[PDB]
C-alpha cells in the first residue's frame, strides 16, 4: 500500500502517524489531566510579576539552574564507576592518545631515516 | 503586469543556456566545445550536457511559472516595476548581459585554445 | 486539551491540500482536484462505530503523508517561511522607554506624558486585578488557560499590559 | 466552536484598549522635534537656489556636489597616493614592478631607436 | 564518436590509445620526411610573451596579430586579415592533428592486418 | 504596500466570506454564524477559510481554526493580528 | 629597570592613604603614567638582552608581558569600579593593594635575572591571587577553587624548587645568561628525564593542558570579575616565559622527551575545543577556549622553532587580550543578569547596539582571522608544526574548525536572535564598559600595525 | 506610504502598468534580437563552425601514406 | 484612486474558464464552494497571457526590421565601395 512510516531517533515518526497516539485509552485521556493547570498557574506567576510593576529585576525558574547544575555540578557525587564507564573511559582517554602519538612518532621517524643519508629534499626549506 | 522583468529574464535564461553571440556564447558555450574537444573524463563530459539540459529546464522553469498567465496572488496587485531606479539599475546590467558578452570576448589578446575545425555532431 | 475526533480531522483536512495546490499549481487544476469530489469525505459520514471512523482515520492521516509535497507550501510569515521572524530584529520589548534621558523624554514630550498616565492606569488597574484573579480562581490551580475578564465598569482585565503593549508586527 | 462570555470581553477590550494606545501613539504636531544644528552656508546658497527648484538648477547642483566627491574622492586621493608612489614607493627598490610590455621583432625602442628585424618568411596560405 | 566506440566499446588495440597516439615511427610510409618548415620563432613568441601552451607551429600567425592588435587601439574590429590567416591555420593545425591521428589510425589497422597476415600467414 | 486600514480588511470581507453563494446575500451578515444562523457548520468553513487567508497574505492558526466563524471574527482576528489601527 | 617598578612599589601608599573616593582615581591616572613608562621599554638592542642592574634584565621576549601588565592594572582598576563601589573604604584600599602587589609581582617575575629569584616571585602571584578569588568572590565553590588553584600551582611549583637548587649546585649558576651561554646537552641518563620532567611540569601546571586543567575552569568562573582576567591574562604566560628561558638547558632531551605533552596538547586542544560546544556558562566557555590556545601555545613551545617561538610569543599577547576582552562581556552581562547562564539572554542586540558590537569583534579576534596578531601568532605555529611533522595541520586544522564554531555559536546565543521576555532589567549599557572593552581592542589593532615589538627576541 | 499613491490600487484592477517603462522594456526587446540577428548576419561563421569536419573514413591513402597495402 | 471596490455580482464563474471546471463538479456533482473570488484572475486583464516562446517572441516583428536594417547596411556598404 502507501509507503508506511517508520520511526527513527533523528528522524522521528510524526505524531499523526503512530499506531498508538490514535489509539487513546480514556485512561490516557484522563492521564493528561490538569497538566494544562499547573502550567497555566506557572505563566499566571510569569504574567503577574511580569505585569507587576513594583517587581523590577530578572525572574528566572528552578528549572533553568537544575539543568545548570545537573549538568555542571550534579555529575560526580552521583557518579559510579561503573564497568561500562571504566572501560569507553580508558577508551578514548588512551585510544586517540596513543594513535595520534604513534602515528606523528611514525612519520618522524620516517623523516628521520629519510634524511640521515640524503633522501629527503631541504632545497628551498631554509625558513624551517 | 511585469513585462521589462520578463525580457529580461528571459534573455538571462537564454544565456544560461548559451544563447549565441550573448554573454552565453562565449561561456558555457565555449567551455562545452572545449571539454567535447579536450581530452577530458567521459562521465565528466556527458554529465556537462546534462547540465546544460538542465540549465535549460529550470531556466524555462521560472518563465512558465511566474509568467505563465495564470493569475495567483493576493487581491491587491503589488506586481509593477515603476521605480525609475529600479528601472535603471536592471537595465544597466541588462546592457552588460546583452553586450558585455561580447564586448570582451574579442577585445581580449588572444589568450585560450583557438580550435576552429571540429566535428559537426 | 485532548484533540478530539473532530479536530483531527479538521486539522487533516487543512493540512491536505496546502500541499495539493501546490501539487498541481493552477487554480484549475486546484478547483478539480478540491472538486475530485468533496464529498468523498462526505460518502461515508454514517459511521455509527466509531471503530471503523478510527480505521479510516488510519486511512485518511496515513495517506496525507505520501501525497503530500516533500517540500510543501509555505508562507512567508509562516513558520518556517520567509517572513516567520524577519521582523523580530526591529521590534522591542515596552519597558525600553523609562531608561530614556530627560534630552529624550523632552524631544518626545507627549509620547512619554501619555505612556505616563497609561503606566498609571496600569498602577490602578493591578491590585484591582490580581484581587479579582485571586477570588474566583478554583483551587488546584485554576481549571484551563482561560483568562477570567473585567467584570465590573471601569476596571480593568487581568493580566493585561503585556498583550497590548506587545511590539506591532510592522514596527520597522 | 465554545466563545464563552469571558474571552470575547478579554479579546475584544484588549483590542480597543490597544487602539486606544495607539491613539496615544500618534506624535503630536510639535513631536518629532530635534534640535537647532550647523548648516554650511555655502550648501546653504546652494539650497536657496532649489526652492525654485529649475531643471538647470538642479542640474548644476546635481554636477556641483558631483564635482565636491570628484574633488574629494577621485584626485585628493591620487594627490597622497602619488607623492607615496613616486616619490616615497619608488623610493624603494623593487616596489613597483613592471610586466615588460610585448616588445615585438619590427619594434624600434624609442631611446636605442634600433628596430629588431620582421618577422621572416610566412607560409602564405592565402584563404 | 566512432573512436571511441571502434576503442573504448570495441577492440581498444583498434583504434589508437589517445594516451599512446602515435606510437609509430615517422616515416610509416613517408620515406625523405621534410620536417615542417620552420616559420615560427621562439625567441620572437617569447618577446611577444606568448604563453606556452599556444607555443605551437601556428604561433607566426600568431605574433604578426599583436602587432596589428598593438596598433590597433581604439578598436576591436581591425586586425582581420591576419587573424583569419591564424585562424585558417589553427585550421590547418586541427586538420593536421586529427589527420595525423586518422594516419596512425589506418597505420594501426595496418598493424593488425600486418601482423596477421605476415606472421599469422602459417 | 497598504497598512490595511480596518476599512481596507473591511472590504475585503465584504468580498471574502460574502463571496460564498451557497448562502444567498439576503440573509448574509458581517454577524452571521454560519452553524445555525446559515444551517451549515464550521466544516463548511475550513475550505473557505484556506481560500481568505491565501489572499490577505497571512496564515491563521490552525489551532484558531474552530471558533473562527463570522465576518466580525474575522475582521476581529485580522485587526489584533495585522495591527489593524489606523 | 628600577625606572617602571619603584613607582609601582611607592605607588601603594597613595592608594592606602588617600581619600576614600579619590583612590580609584588617582590609583587609575598613575597605572596609565607607568604603563606610559613602561612603553618605552620596548625597544631592544640587536640581539644583545637589554640588561640594566646584576639583578634585572629585559628583552624582546620580555618587553611585550611587560607592557601588557603595565596596560592591564588600569583595565581591572576600572572595571572594579562596579563592583566594588558598595564595600568599605579599606577594603577597597586592601583590593587595589592586592591588584597593585600582583602586577608588582609579575614585573618582577619578567625581568628576573637569576632562575631562583624569578621563581620566588613566580610563587609569589599565588598570594595575591588567591586572596582575591576567595575574599572578593561571589558564590560558594570560589573556597573550592582557591584550594584547587593554590594546591595545582603548588604541587607543580615544588619539584622545580628541588630541580632549580640543584642545577645550582651542579653548573654553578642559575643566571639566565650565563646558562644559556654555557648550556651543555642534557644527555639521555635516566636522571636527566626526571630533571627535565621537573624543569617543565611546573610551567605546565599553570599552562592548564589537557587533563591537568581543572583548576582555570573552576576558579575563573566565580573569581573576581577584576581577577578573572587577570589570571587568565598574565599568570598563564609567565609559566611561558618560563618555557622560554628553561628550554634553553633542557636540549636534546626535548626532542624526543616531549611526545607525551605534545600530543597530550593537539588532542587536548581538539577536546577542550570539543567540551567548547557545549557550556552552560559563558565565563567557562571563555575558559576552555582559552584552554585550547594555551594547549596551542604550548605546541609551539615544545617544537623549538624560531618560527614556533615567533607564534608563541604572540599568541600569549593575543590569547590574553583576548580572553579578558571575552571577560569583560561576560562579567557585564553577568552584573546585569546577576547570573552566568548560557543560553538565559539570547538576542541582546536588540537592546544594547554596541555591545554586541563589542562582542562582534571580540569574537573575531578569538577567531584569529587576518590580519589581527592572533591570526598571525597562530600561523607561525602552522608553519612550524608542519615543518616539524608533516600531518599536525590535521590537528590544528580541527582546531581552526572548532574555534569559531563556539565564538559565533555565542555571540547567536547571545546577542543575535532576540531578547528573552522575562527580563527587564537589563538598563543601557554604562560607558564604563564600553569605554574598557574599547582600549581593550583598538591597541590590539594598534600594536597588530606594528608586529615587530611583539614578533618574538629571535627576530 | 501616504494616500494619492502613483499606482493607487484600484480594486483587482491593473495597476496602470505604465507605457513608459513598456517602450523601453521594448527597446531592450528588439535590443536582444539586435544581439542575436545583427550578430548573425554580421558573422554567422561564429555559430556556423567555419570550416567543416574532414571525416577521417572518406580520405585517400597517399595523404595517409600506409606502406604499400599489400606489402 | 483610493480603495476602487467593485461590485461583487459582476465577478462570479460565468465566461471564466473556472464554469469548465464547474462542468467537471458539475459531472461529479457539487457547486464550487469558492469560484467567484477568482474571476478576475480569469479575464483577459490579468489572464491569457502571450506563450513562452511569445514571451521571448518580445517585439520580435522589430527583430525582424532588424534583419532588413542590417542587410541593407551591409548592402549599401559594398554597393558604393
Ligand atoms: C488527492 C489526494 C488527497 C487530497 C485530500 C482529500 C482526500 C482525503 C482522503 C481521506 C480518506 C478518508 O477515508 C476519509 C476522511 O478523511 S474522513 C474524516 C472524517 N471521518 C469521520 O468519521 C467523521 C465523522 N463526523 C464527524 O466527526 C463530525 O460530524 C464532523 C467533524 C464532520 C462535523 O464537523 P463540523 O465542522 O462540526
Amino acid at each position: 500500500s502507501f509507503p508506511k512510516y517508520k520511526p527513527s531517533r533523528l528522524a522521528t515518526l510524526p505524531a499523526t502517524l503512530d499506531p498508538a497516539e490514535y489509539d487513546i485509552s480514556p485512561e490516557t485521556r484522563k492521564a493528561q489531566a490538569e497538566r494544562l493547570a499547573i502550567r497555566s498557574r506557572l505563566k499566571r506567576e510569569y504574567l503577574l510579576q511580569y505585569n507587576d510593576p513594583n517587581r523590577l529585576g530578572v525572574i528566572e525558574d528552578p528549572a533553568l539552574i537544575r539543568w545548570t547544575y545537573a549538568r555542571s555540578a550534579n555529575i560526580y557525587p552521583n557518579f559510579r564507576p561503573t564497568p561500562k564507564t571504566s572501560l569507553l573511559g580508558a577508551l578514548f582517554g588512551i585510544g586517540p592518545l596513543f594513535f595520534w602519538y604513534y602515528v606523528f612518532k611514525t612519520d618522524r621517524d620516517k623523516k628521520e631515516k629519510l634524511i640521515q643519508e640524503g633522501k629527503l629534499d631541504q632545497t628551498f626549506n631554509i625558513s624551517y | 503586469a511585469m513585462p521589462f522583468t520578463t525580457t529580461a529574464l528571459i534573455i538571462g535564461s537564454l544565456a544560461l543556456t548559451g544563447m549565441p553571440y550573448l554573454t552565453g556564447f562565449y561561456s558555457k558555450d565555449l567551455i562545452i566545445e572545449a571539454v567535447n574537444m579536450s581530452y577530458t573524463n567521459a562521465w565528466a563530459l556527458l554529465m556537462t550536457l546534462i547540465a546544460t539540459s538542465l540549465t535549460a529546464a529550470y531556466s524555462t522553469r521560472i518563465i512558465f511559472f511566474a509568467f505563465l498567465g495564470k493569475p495567483r496572488f493576493p487581491p491587491l496587485v503589488l506586481i509593477n516595476e515603476n521605480n525609475p531606479l529600479l528601472i535603471n539599475s536592471i537595465k544597466r546590467l541588462l546592457i552588460g548581459s546583452i553586450f558585455a558578452g561580447f564586448i570582451i570576448s574579442n577585445n581580449i589578446p588572444p589568450m585560450t585554445v583557438p580550435n576552429t575545425t571540429m566535428p559537426l555532431y | 486539551a485532548y484533540l478530539t475526533h473532530q479536530q483531527k480531522v479538521l486539522r487533516l483536512y487543512k493540512r491536505a491540500l496546502r500541499h495539493l495546490e501546490s501539487w498541481c499549481v493552477h487554480r484549475d487544476k486546484y478547483r478539480y482536484f478540491a472538486c475530485l469530489m468533496r464529498a468523498r469525505f462526505d460518502e461515508h459520514k454514517n459511521e455509527k462505530d466509531m471503530v471503523k471512523a478510527t480505521q479510516l482515520l488510519r486511512q485518511a492521516e496515513e495517506e496525507f503523508w505520501y501525497g503530500q509535497h516533500p517540500q510543501p507550501y509555505i508562507f512567508p510569515e509562516s513558520p518556517g517561511g520567509t517572513s516567520y521572524e524577519r521582523y523580530e530584529c526591529y521590534k522591542v520589548p515596552e519597558w525600553c522607554l523609562d531608561d530614556w534621558h530627560p534630552s529624550e523624554k523632552a524631544m518626545y514630550p507627549d509620547y512619554f506624558a501619555k505612556r505616563e498616565q497609561w503606566k498609571r492606569l496600569r498602577r490602578e488597574s493591578w491590585e484591582r486585578e490580581v484581587k479579582q484573579l485571586q477570588e474566583e480562581t478554583p483551587p488546584g490551580g485554576p481549571r484551563t488557560e482561560a483568562l477570567p475578564p473585567a467584570r465590573k465598569e471601569g476596571d480593568l482585565p487581568p493580566l493585561w499590559w503585556h498583550i497590548v503593549t506587545r511590539p506591532r508586527e510592522r514596527p520597522m | 466552536s465554545g466563545y464563552t462570555p469571558d474571552e470575547k470581553l478579554r479579546l475584544q477590550q484588549l483590542r480597543e484598549l490597544r487602539r486606544r494606545w495607539l491613539k496615544d501613539q500618534e506624535l503630536s504636531p510639535r513631536e518629532p522635534v530635534l534640535p537647532p544644528r550647523r548648516v554650511w552656508p555655502m550648501e546653504q546658497f546652494w539650497n536657496k537656489f532649489l526652492q525654485d527648484g529649475a531643471p538647470w538648477k538642479n542640474v548644476i547642483y546635481k554636477t556641483y556636489r558631483h564635482s565636491i566627491f570628484a574633488v574629494t574622492h577621485v584626485l585628493i586621493p591620487v594627490w597622497i597616493i602619488h607623492y607615496y608612489l613616486k616619490y616615497h614607493v619608488t623610493a624603494k627598490p623593487y616596489t613597483v614592478v613592471e610586466r615588460k610590455p610585448r616588445i615585438f621583432p619590427g619594434d624600434t625602442i624609442l631611446e636605442t631607436g634600433e628596430v629588431i628585424p620582421l618577422m621572416k618568411e610566412f607560409p602564405d596560405q592565402h584563404h | 564518436g566512432a573512436h571511441l566506440a571502434r576503442r573504448y566499446l570495441g577492440d581498444a588495440s583498434k583504434e589508437p590509445d589517445p594516451l599512446r597516439m602515435p606510437t609509430f615511427p615517422p616515416d610509416y610510409g613517408f620515406p625523405e620526411r621534410k620536417e615542417r618548415e620552420m616559420v615560427a620563432t621562439q625567441q620572437e613568441m617569447n618577446d611577444a610573451q606568448l604563453m606556452l601552451q599556444q607555443r605551437d607551429y601556428c604561433a607566426h600567425y600568431l605574433i604578426q596579430l599583436l602587432k596589428c592588435k598593438r596598433d590597433s587601439f581604439p578598436n576591436f574590429l581591425a586586425c582581420k586579415h591576419e587573424q583569419h590567416d591564424w585562424d585558417y591555420c589553427e585550421h590547418l593545425d586541427y586538420v593536421k592533428r586529427m589527420k595525423e591521428f586518422e594516419r596512425e589510425r589506418r597505420l594501426l589497422q595496418r598493424k593488425k592486418r600486418r601482423e596477421q597476415r605476415e606472421a599469422e600467414m602459417a | 504596500a497598504p497598512p490595511l486600514t480596518l476599512e481596507a480588511i473591511k472590504d475585503r470581507v465584504l468580498y471574502v466570506l460574502k463571496l460564498y453563494d451557497k448562502i444567498d446575500p439576503e440573509k448574509l451578515s458581517v454577524n452571521s454564524h454560519f452553524m445555525k444562523d446559515l444551517g451549515l457548520d464550521s466544516l463548511d468553513q475550513v475550505e473557505i477559510i484556506m481560500a481568505m487567508e491565501d489572499e490577505f497574505g497571512f496564515e491563521i492558526p490552525d489551532i484558531d481554526a474552530e471558533k473562527l466563524m463570522c465576518p466580525q471574527e474575522i475582521v476581529d482576528y485580522i485587526a489584533d493580528k495585522k495591527d489593524v489601527y489606523e | 629597570m628600577l625606572k617602571i617598578i619603584i613607582p609601582t612599589t611607592m605607588l601603594l601608599p597613595m592608594t592606602w592613604m588617600s581619600k576614600h573616593n579619590m583612590i580609584w582615581i588617582n590609583a587609575t591616572v598613575h597605572s596609565l603614567l607607568i604603563s606610559l613608562i613602561s612603553l618605552s621599554l620596548l625597544n631592544q638592542l640587536g640581539e644583545n638582552s637589554l640588561n640594566f642592574s646584576l639583578t634585572f634584565f629585559s628583552d624582546s621576549l620580555s618587553a611585550p608581558l611587560l607592557v601588557l601588565t603595565t596596560w592591564l592594572l588600569p583595565l581591572m582598576l576600572m572595571a572594579s569600579q562596579s563592583h566594588l563601589s558598595k564595600e568599605t573604604t579599606t577594603r577597597k584600599k586592601l583590593y587595589i593593594t592586592m591588584l597593585i602587589l600582583l602586577q608588582l609581582f609579575l614585573i618582577m617575575t619578567f625581568t628576573a635575572t637569576e632562575l631562583i629569584l624569578f621563581y620566588i616571585l613566580f610563587e609569589a602571584t599565588l598570594v595575591p591571587t588567591l586572596i582575591i578569588i576567595t575574599r572578593w568572590g561571589n558564590q560558594t565553590e570560589r573556597l573550592n577553587a582557591g584550594l584547587y588553584f593554590l594546591f595545582y600551582t603548588l604541587a607543580g611549583s615544588l619539584p622545580l624548587l628541588v630541580a632549580l637548587v640543584y642545577i645550582q649546585n651542579t653548573t654553578g649558576s642559575l643566571n639566565f645568561l650565563i646558562i644559556h651561554y654555557w648550556s651543555h646537552p642534557l644527555s639521555n641518563s635516566w636522571s636527566n628525564i626526571f630533571m627535565w620532567l621537573a624543569c617543565i611540569m611546573a610551567f605546565m601546571v599553570k599552562m592548564p593542558l589537557y587533563g591537568l586543567h581543572l583548576w582555570l575552569p573552576k576558579a575563573h568562573v566565580e573569581a573576581p570579575i577584576a581577577g578573572s582576567m587577570v589570571l587568565a591574562a598574565v599568570l598563564l604566560k609567565l609559566g611561558g616565559y618560563g618555557m622560554m628561558r628553561i628550554t634553553t638547558i633542557l636540549n636534546p632531551l626535548t626532542n624526543y622527551m616531549a611526545y607525551p605533552f605534545l600530543m597530550l596538547s593537539m588532542w587536548g586542544m581538539i577536546m577542550t575545543s570539543s567540551i567548547c560546544l557545549r557550556q552552560t556558562d559563558l565565563k567557562s566557555l571563555i575558559a576552555y577556549s582559552s584552554v585550547s590556545h594555551m594547549a596551542l601555545v604550548i605546541v609551539a613551545i615544545m617544537i623549538q622553532t624560531p618560527w614556533s617561538f615567533m607564534g608563541a610569543t604572540a599568541l600569549m599577547i593575543a590569547h590574553g587580550l583576548t580572553s579578558s576582552m571575552l571577560f569583560c562581556l561576560a562579567n557585564t552581562n553577568y552584573e546585569r543578569v546577576h547570573s552566568r547562564t548560557m543560553i538565559l539572554a539570547r538576542g541582546l542586540q536588540t537592546l544594547l547596539p554596541l555591545m554586541a558590537t563589542w562582542w562582534l569583534m571580540a569574537s573575531l579576534t578569538n577567531l584569529a582571522l587576518p590580519p589581527s596578531i592572533n591570526l598571525i601568532g597562530e600561523l607561525f605555529i602552522i608553519t612550524a608544526s608542519f615543518s616539524w611533522s608533516n600531518i599536525t595541520i590535521i590537528l590544528m586544522g580541527m582546531n581552526m574548525m572548532i574555534t569559531a564554531l563556539y565564538s559565533l555559536y555565542m555571540l547567536i546565543t547571545t546577542q543575535r536572535g532576540k531578547y528573552t521576555h522575562h527580563i527587564n532589567n537589563i538598563k543601557a549599557s554604562f560607558t564604563r564598559e564600553n569605554a574598557l572593552m574599547a582600549l581593550h581592542i583598538l591597541p590590539l589593532l594598534l600594536l597588530t600595525l606594528n608586529p615587530k615589538m611583539i614578533l618574538g627576541p629571535l627576530y | 506610504a501616504g494616500g494619492g499613491v502613483h499606482i493607487e490600487p484600484r480594486y483587482r484592477q491593473f495597476p496602470q502598468l505604465t507605457r513608459s517603462q513598456l517602450i523601453q522594456a521594448e527597446f531592450f526587446s528588439a535590443t536582444m534580437w539586435f544581439w542575436i540577428l545583427w550578430r548573425f548576419w554580421h558573422d554567422s561563421d561564429a555559430v556556423l563552425g567555419h570550416f567543416p569536419y574532414p571525416d577521417p573514413s572518406q580520405w585517400t591513402d597517399e595523404e595517409l601514406g600506409i606502406l604499400p597495402d599489400d606489402e | 484612486s483610493k480603495m476602487e471596490l467593485p461590485d461583487y455580482k459582476q465577478w462570479k464563474i460565468e465566461g471564466t474558464p473556472l464554469e469548465t471546471v464547474q462542468e467537471k463538479l458539475a459531472a461529479r456533482g457539487l457547486r464550487d464552494p469558492w469560484g467567484r473570488n477568482e474571476a478576475w484572475r480569469y479575464s483577459g486583464g490579468f489572464a491569457n497571457n502571450v506563450s513562452f516562446v511569445g514571451a521571448l517572441l518580445k517585439g520580435f516583428k522589430w527583430g525582424f526590421a532588424a534583419f532588413v536594417v542590417a542587410v541593407g547596411a551591409e548592402y549599401y556598404l559594398e554597393s558604393q565601395n
